[PDB]
């Protein structure tokens, strides 16, 4: 029961913590995904 | 209890058996009453009707 | 983005960006509640630790990457595999 | 599929507590123990000439 | 249980022990299991919690939140009834396999609580309304990553 | 709940979560436009990370 306790104090603070980093990832990984936006492919299938 | 240190008890064949349980009847009624308590609106859809 | 395109009416570019935008969310909703679900494996420690840190550290740095990394991605599979290789008629 | 069930709400509630009684009675009739057997078995012959 | 019965066994004995004989167990399987189920068991409880705080920050109701909540437990314990029928214990193995089987789990149940939700955020129709229509576009990708995975 | 509303107009922190999360997904959308337009560099840059 009282185990619970940390349980829930680890839980309401790390809910934003992790939920942040991984908003950040790809805020982040947006801007040098739109940095490097290349030109196409190539012609061999057709 | 009330005898010569060293002795004691064990129970043998129906006396053994009836102490794996003699009375099981008050529990598996119990969820026969509550399988039975539910079951019936899986069709009357409805509350308490069963 | 298969439904936007024949039981809607769109072709490809604009369907992903639709279908990609209307289900982003979810993606994090689930793997938010995923690897937090795993939380407890990856941080545990004693009491005979060995196995949920060897499961939990295997399968949360799979999500990451399998989120951050495969929304940008699964867009360009799923173009590629049609603007490349589709039916014209 | 689902629709039934949207129509039929109680009815899914049955399916699920009927689920919950059998889970629920399956923890307390299987066995509990570390391992499941993971090795050839072997028996295993002895003898003693002193 | 092999050790439960050891227990029992043994238990009878003492009351008929000579003076200063006393019995003490300096190796011991079992507690190391004991403790192992009660680590997942408690890992699992943690995270139906976790599941329910992102589910309360991202839906915003109290309400919502049940929906998913409930039909975790449903299929966790679902899961002992099927293996049980399949002649498979309740080991350190498999009884760690569902935590990760929680986890898997519990976004089935999401995607379709959530896509009923954004459904009815802009038609703005009844749940019942919204959550058939959403049967409609998903129910199918349902069985088939199941049957995939 | 209403037809259009995403939950902005809403007290407390929850609608600035609202507000910011609706603003990652207009970031991630608009950087997906960029990256599709760019199928080939990604083609072989996931030949890269495989
Ligand atoms: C009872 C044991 C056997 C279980 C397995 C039985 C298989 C059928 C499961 C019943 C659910 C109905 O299964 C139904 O299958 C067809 C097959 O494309 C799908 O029909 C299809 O609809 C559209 C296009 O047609 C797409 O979303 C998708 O291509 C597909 O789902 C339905 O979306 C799905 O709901
Ligand atoms: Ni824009």
């Amino acid at each position: 029961m009282l185990e619970l306790l940390k349980s829930l104090v680890f839980a309401v603070i790390m809910v934003p913590v992790v939920m942040a980093i991984i908003l950040g990832l790809i805020y982040g990984l947006g801007e040098v995904f739109n940095i490097f936006s290349g030109v196409g492919k190539k012609d061999q299938p057709g | 209890s009330k005898l010569p240190t060293g002795v004691g008890y064990d129970w043998t064949g129906m006396s053994y058996q009836e102490r794996l349980s003699g009375n099981q009847a008050p529990s598996l009624y119990a969820i026969s009453l509550i399988v039975v308590f539910l079951c019936l609106a899986a069709l009357y859809e409805s509350w308490s009707i069963p | 983005a298969k439904d936007l395109m024949d039981k809607e009416g769109k072709g490809l570019i604009e369907a992903t960006l639709d279908a990609v935008r209307m289900r982003l969310r979810p993606i994090l909703m689930t793997s938010l509640a995923f690897i937090l679900g795993v939380m407890p494996l990856v941080i545990s420690t004693g009491a005979g630790s060995g196995a949920q840190n060897a499961v939990g550290t295997g399968v949360m740095g799979g999500m990451v990457t399998a989120t951050v990394l495969a929304i940008f991605f699964v867009p360009v599979f799923f173009v590629v595999v049609r603007r490349r290789f589709s039916r014209k008629n | 599929m689902p629709n039934f069930f949207i129509d039929r709400p109680i009815f899914a509630w049955v399916i699920a507590i009927i689920i919950m009684l059998a889970g629920g009675l399956a923890i307390l009739k299987l066995p509990v123990a570390q391992y499941p057997t993971i090795a050839p078995p072997a028996v295993t012959i002895s003898a003693s000439y002193p | 249980d092999t050790a439960a019965a050891i227990r029992a066994e043994l238990a009878k004995m003492e009351p008929f022990f000579p003076s200063g004989l006393k019995i003490v167990y300096p190796y011991d399987t079992t507690p190391f299991v004991k403790i192992s189920i009660h680590e997942v068991v408690k890992t699992l409880v943690e995270a139906i919690i976790l599941v329910f705080l992102v589910m309360y920050l991202f839906l915003q109701n109290f309400r919502a939140t049940l929906i998913p909540t409930i039909a975790v437990p449903v299929v966790l314990l679902g899961t002992f009834a099927v293996l049980a029928a399949f002649g498979f214990s309740i080991n350190t193995l498999t009884m760690f396999g569902m935590v990760l089987a929680i986890g898997l789990l519990v976004d089935d149940a999401i995607v379709v609580v959530e896509n009923v939700e954004r459904v009815m955020a802009e038609e703005g129709l009844p749940p019942k309304e919204a959550t058939r229509k959403s049967m409609g576009q998903i129910q199918g990708a349902l069985v088939g990553i199941a049957m995939v995975l | 709940i209403a037809k259009g509303d995403h939950g902005e107009g809403k007290k407390g922190f929850f609608g600035w979560f609202n507000r910011m999360f609706e603003k990652s997904t207009h970031h991630y959308t608009d950087s997906v436009g960029g990256i599709l337009r760019s199928t080939g560099r990604y083609l072989v840059l996931y030949l890269i990370i495989v």
